[PDB]
């Protein structure tokens, strides 16, 4: 039994410990321990990543060039997004200014990451978490259809087609045969969707699964395949030729025409299909507007993305707002710098790996991977883990921090901290979107407001997406068709000594990479993602990460049933892989 | 109605790639796929269930329909620090691998970590990430290579195993000849231009806007066998090398360690020939032109 | 309500007709009326109420949208359509499902292509060109003489 | 199509209409010859989306016929090319050749 204060929270491991692990529906490995009081309520809460591969260990020596083709394999779910910190931070290291083209394409892989990443994790991952799908056999088809109506214009909404979709989900389990519906929390009193709703969000579930597979058909044109499309360092290699002979050889006016007829059909299914069904949920789930805060209200991290400038990520050109507010002094937004020793740092002494004094943060330019493996005592054994020794080291996940400060990163962290710099887009789409679910603006800081957090973003890539294709048809009218620069692409013209920093926002949030070049190889390689923020592990002053925040003073229903857990995390869109590399 | 058959899909070291690859499956629809095809079971990416309701389907379904399932593998396990560099139940995941591998009829290998090791396990491999074939012995192992396969790839290749009820036939390394039975390099729509000795020399110069041969740009695509040629990416939109990049070799054992990816490939025969052609003509007449002293 | 007494097909909401409508009325306002210029609109051989106009509009609309995509099956064995190819003596889109070089053939996943065209067309014929068929017939009985 | 650009199939031994292609006939006026039996779909639109975003029409050839579609031969960017060139031709109709997808130059194929 202990117990001790910080971040306003009393961390007490005393009573009953629950272990979650695996952790489902989630990028990767994780495992979640809590314990609960006599009242059912989460008083201590543990994050560990339970997987590690070691790409910053596998870069040293290799080509800097080549370096985004490694990384990029860091996720496949947020595929292409390492890929774009790799090539800005080895330009940023060599002196290499892309050409126009080249950042408005780039813009346009992240949007559409953004709009697949976000509309996929709603349905196929958290989704399952609100909507209770065996429920919907009980629903009837003519008042989903009604529901949907009063809703949505989406098209797709008949009697006909809500009792087609409840008929083979009837067909489906009749067998047995539950699949991924097997074992779950079906019937638990926080399910609240009634039966016509969760026919609705199931159908939507379904059209959603479905529709992903077209968005992507953006990066297989640009970037030649999803997962994993290709990138150059210099700009990017899909050449662009549109009235010149051997046009059927790059990029054409049919190649776009095909670019610009998925960007419509994305903006169409994430306004009219996720949106509406993330507020609906916000209706009906209303009392998770105060569950799950963490540090949302009090510490939040944004580097900033999409550069409108080519080669500028100054704050006159990220389009997505960058800035930190600790304290919960939203009033005062904090510039960031990612070359300062002072501000990001990361901590090991509660993660399973080695440095020469681990009471002390260091900056990726000093990052140091040292697998090393200790557990502790754990009840059981090396190789059995029954509980996990939080007192010491319990994560493969390494703990950043902001001046020292645990930090909220994603969705919920970047609208707060556009919001709060005043960007009127973001200020109207907040307010118009509380007011509608009669919240107040409080409430978006919570496990609900992630969820709408993050619908309210892919609404906001897709228009995007729209933006950043008539900039690059713009160029293309006025003869501007360069998407590479070569200058500086033969190691020889390379500085013998260099370093940079390649930032952007991920789909969960803040991410860097941190290289530095001797010789034409790479020197050091050290990565900060996103879910390594926000699942981090405790430092030496005991300060909790933002799932351990979060998962704070929650009740739960079922102890046996994790729900409550499942929904919190999820709302984060963990991702493992991204979070440990 | 009819039974489905029982599909385990377990996650090792891994991107999850691979399951992004599987949804994106055009034709039949991952949707489908699990609505009528097959019984996805078990997998940590999209199941409802977590932590201990997760492992009770695990148990479950291996022991109901032991020696019936299919085991699907996407990732591998690390041999280092006594496997728990990949933990799934407090435990080393390779005892999963086991435990579901014996009751498996049969194993499919996702993608380059589960059929060579892919990226973790290139150089210096520091969690030993070991490849499915090492570990299973006993079992068949069909390899679908790729970072990841093709999405089509993997889709076909199921509905191939479900309607023709049986295993596909393989090479000596285990993948399906039907899609890695030929090299990218054999089908590739560039040919007439490697075969001419028409090259990109540098990022969008001429020749990359006129879509010319990738080899001096380091194209893997001589010594790689999958179906990203012919089959394409994405509903046929698109491959790496149509959208101006040379092939990476993903598909191929331990590529990540085979040199640059910007650095030409060895022992591919290659002369071209209006390349070798126009060599011979000025060959010819810079001789002439000499003799007759209209040199330069 | 029309178009879901008629039919299960899903595309039937009030906002999707409705922008339909709008994006007609959009088209016309302009004076541009292409197509439909100096057309028979108002002969009183006309007889299905408005909402039965739109609901076949819209239909219009969406078929004009689909019979692109019935026609890949042709593409598949056929190589392009229109005008396909074809041989004397068979067919020239050689089969190869289970060896070497089935990249290069009709393999499994072609004809997974073929499968998934083959539900979608039987899917729309049936639930939007058979319940319009039935439909016109019902608001032009007298055409049956 | 072949039609309007050179004359297609009525035009063929021995034209019994004397069907004449629309360059024969007017010749005061631009003309965008967009050949083929029919022209690839996706190519006509594109041609089309290019006149109309750009207010301009495509550069031509010799012919009149759009560099961008046009400017190179099936044979130059066929992903069978590397039968042809190895001596891999499909000799007669379903045999192991044509299973395997190997050229069709010895069958006829006029893609050269
Ligand atoms: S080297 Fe690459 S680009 Fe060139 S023909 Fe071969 S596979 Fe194609
Ligand atoms: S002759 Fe025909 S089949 Fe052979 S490579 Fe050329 S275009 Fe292709
Ligand atoms: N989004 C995302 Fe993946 C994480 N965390 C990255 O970067
Ligand atoms: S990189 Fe992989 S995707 Fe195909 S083109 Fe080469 S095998
Ligand atoms: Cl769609
Ligand atoms: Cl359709
Ligand atoms: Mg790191
Ligand atoms: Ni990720």
């Amino acid at each position: 039994s202990t117990q001790y204060e910080t971040q306003g929270y009393t961390i007490n491991n005393a009573g009953r410990r629950l272990v979650v692990d695996p952790i489902t529906r989630i990028e990767g490995h994780m495992r979640c321990e809590v314990n609960i009081n006599d009242q059912n309520v989460i008083t201590n809460a543990v994050s560990c990543g339970t997987m590690f591969r070691g790409l910053e260990i596998i870069l040293q020596g290799r080509d800097p060039r080549d370096a985004w083709a490694f990384v990029e394999r860091i996720c496949g779910v947020c595929t292409g997004v390492h890929a774009l910190a790799s090539v800005y931070a080895i330009e940023d290291a060599i002196g290499i200014k892309v050409p126009d083209n080249a950042n408005i394409i780039r813009n346009i892989m992240l949007a559409t990451l953004w709009c697949h990443d976000h509309l996929v994790h709603f349905y196929q991952l958290a989704g399952m978490d609100w909507i209770d799908v065996l429920d919907a056999l009980k629903a009837d088809p003519r008042k989903t259809s009604e529901l949907a109506q009063s809703l949505s214009s989406w098209p797709k909404s008949s009697p006909g087609y809500f009792f087609d979709v409840q008929n083979r989900l009837k067909k489906f389990v009749e067998g047995g045969q539950l699949g991924i519906f097997r074992n779950g929390y079906w019937g638990h009193p926080q399910y609240k969707l009634p039966p016509e709703a969760n026919l609705m969000g199931f159908a939507h579930y379904l059209e959603a699964l479905d529709f992903q597979r077209e968005i992507v058909k953006i990066h297989a044109v640009f970037g030649g395949k999803n997962p994993h499309p290709n990138w150059i360092v210099g700009g990017m290699p899909c050449a662009i030729n549109i009235d010149e002979s051997g046009a059927v050889g790059a990029v054409n006016m049919e190649r776009l025409n095909l670019v610009q007829s998925i960007i419509t059909r994305t903006a169409d299914f994430i306004n009219n299909v996720m949106i509406p069904d993330a507020l609906a949920i916000g209706q009906f789930n209303k009392p998770w507007s105060e569950i799950g805060t963490g540090l949302s209200d009090k510490c939040v991290l944004s580097y900033g993305a999409f550069p409108d400038i080519a080669n500028d990520f100054g704050e006159k050109s990220l389009l997505m707002p960058g800035g930190a507010v600790i304290n919960g002094d939203f009033n005062n937004v904090l510039p960031v710098d990612l070359v300062d020793p002072q501000q990001v740092q990361e901590f090991v002494d509660h993660a399973w790996y080695r440095y020469p004094n681990d009471q002390v943060g260091r900056h990726p330019f000093d990052g140091i991977t040292d697998p090393w493996y200790n557990p502790g005592d754990v009840k059981g054994s090396d190789t059995n883990i029954q509980q996990l020794n939080e007192q010491e080291r319990y994560s493969w996940i390494k703990a950043p921090r902001w001046r020292g400060n645990a930090m909220e990163v994603g969705p919920l962290a970047r609208t707060l901290i556009a919001y709060h710099k005043g960007d009127a887009a973001t200020v109207e789409s907040v307010d118009r979107m509380m007011s509608a679910l009669n919240l107040p603006l409080s409430g978006i800081q919570s496990t609900l407001g992630r969820i709408l957090c993050r619908a309210h973003e892919a609404q906001w890539a897709a228009g995007k997406l729209q933006y950043f294709f008539d900039k690059l048809m713009t160029n293309l009218k006025n003869g501007n068709l360069a998407t590479a620069s070569t200058e500086k692409w033969e190691p020889a013209t390379w500085p013998t000594e260099c370093r940079g920093v390649g930032f952007t926002e991920a789909p969960r949030g803040a991410l860097g990479h941190w290289a530095a070049i001797r010789d034409g190889k790479i020197d050091l390689y050290q990565c900060v993602v996103p879910t390594t923020w926000n699942a981090s592990p405790r430092d030496p002053k005991g300060q909790i990460g933002a799932y351990e925040a979060a998962l704070m003073n929650t009740k739960m229903a079922i102890p046996e049933q994790p729900l409550e857990i499942l929904r919190t995390l999820h709302s984060f869109d963990p991702c493992l892989a991204c979070s440990t590399h | 109605n009819k039974p489905r058959i029982p599909v385990v899909w377990i996650h090792g070291l891994e991107c999850t790639g691979c399951t992004e690859s599987f949804i994106r499956s055009a034709h039949p629809l991952a949707k489908d796929v699990i609505l009528s095809l097959i019984s996805l079971d078990y997998d940590d990416t999209l199941m409802a269930a977590a932590g201990t309701q997760a492992e009770e389907v695990f148990e479950d379904i291996i022991t109901q329909y032991n020696g019936k399932y299919i085991l699907a593998v996407e990732g591998n396990p690390p041999l280092g620090e006594q496997g728990m560099f990949c933990i799934s139940s407090g435990r080393p995941f390779i005892e999963k691998l086991k435990r579901a591998a014996a009751g498996a009829s049969a194993i499919i290998a996702w993608g380059t970590c589960a059929s060579w090791g892919c990226v973790q396990a290139a150089r210096p491999n520091p969690t030993q990430a070991t490849p499915i074939d090492k570990v299973i012995t006993d079992k068949p192992i069909i390899k679908v290579p790729g970072c990841p396969p093709i999405p089509d790839v993997m889709s076909a290749i199921i509905t191939y195993m479900v309607t023709f009820d049986r295993l596909p036939d393989v090479d000596r390394m285990g993948r399906p000849l039907m899609f890695y039975g030929q090299r990218i390099h054999d089908k590739c729509y560039r040919r007439a231009h490697f075969d001419a000795g028409e090259f990109v020399q540098s990022w969008d110069d001429d020749a990359a806007r006129k879509g010319y041969c990738l080899y001096k740009m380091g194209c893997k695509g001589p010594t790689t066998y999958n179906a990203c040629s012919s089959t394409r990416w994405n509903d046929g939109v698109s491959f790496p090398i149509q959208s101006g990049h040379g092939c990476l070799g993903c598909a191929e054992n331990g590529f990540w360690d085979r040199g640059s990816f910007y650095s030409r490939v060895v022992d591919i025969p290659q002369m071209g020939t209006h390349s070798t052609a126009d060599t011979v003509g000025l060959t010819a007449l810079g001789v002439v032109a000499a003799a007759v002293g209209v040199h330069a």
